[PDB]
């Protein structure tokens, strides 16, 4: 019990703020999918 | 008794879902230039 | 007999101690459960710290490469 608590606390300490980390991780998907869609569009337009 | 199995399946399902979304979205980008070669 | 009664009382006191300790551990159980839930959620969203750092670095590199690629494609489109 205590060892698991210490491990969890250490992991949380290493990471950044939970709210910030959660938002950053969630965003990191849109911040990439958008870019990808834009690249695919530009590609198709150039080919056309 | 079954809640260990359900949290394990939850972790597996979230990881599989995330990798599936990325894989599907990237393999879908390929489609508009792979489409000509099926019948042309 | 009085000594035996005292020994029984001492055993009861030891039990009480091994009960109070259990109680405090049980109260710490709620904190343990909260920590476990947070760790599980963080792992699912993403050893764990290294994976999160790698994911962040990969995302940043991908964004940079994406911007460079988009610029290349725009230049190619303009030339065409």
């Amino acid at each position: 019990s205590a060892e698991k608590k210490k491990r969890i606390t250490k992991g949380s300490w290493n990471v950044g703020y939970n709210k910030a980390m959660a938002q950053n991780v969630a965003a990191e998907k849109v911040e990439m999918y958008g870019q990808a869609f834009k690249r695919i569009q530009d590609a198709t337009g150039i080919e056309d | 008794k079954a809640y260990l199995r359900w949290r394990g399946l939850d972790v597996q399902i979230t990881d599989a879902a995330n990798e599936s979304k990325d894989n599907v979205k990237y393999l879908a980008t390929l489609e508009k230039s792979m489409e000509p070669m099926y019948q042309g | 007999q009085l000594e035996r009664e005292r020994q029984e009382r001492e055993l009861q006191a030891k039990l009480k101690m091994e009960q109070d300790s259990y109680e405090m551990r049980v109260a710490a159980l709620a904190p343990k459960v909260e920590a476990m839930e947070h760790s599980w959620n963080r792992i699912r969203t993403i050893a764990d710290t290294p994976e999160e750092v790698l994911a962040y670095w990969e995302g940043l590199k991908a964004k940079e490469e994406q911007m460079r690629s988009l610029v290349s494609l725009a230049e190619q489109r303009e030339s065409s």
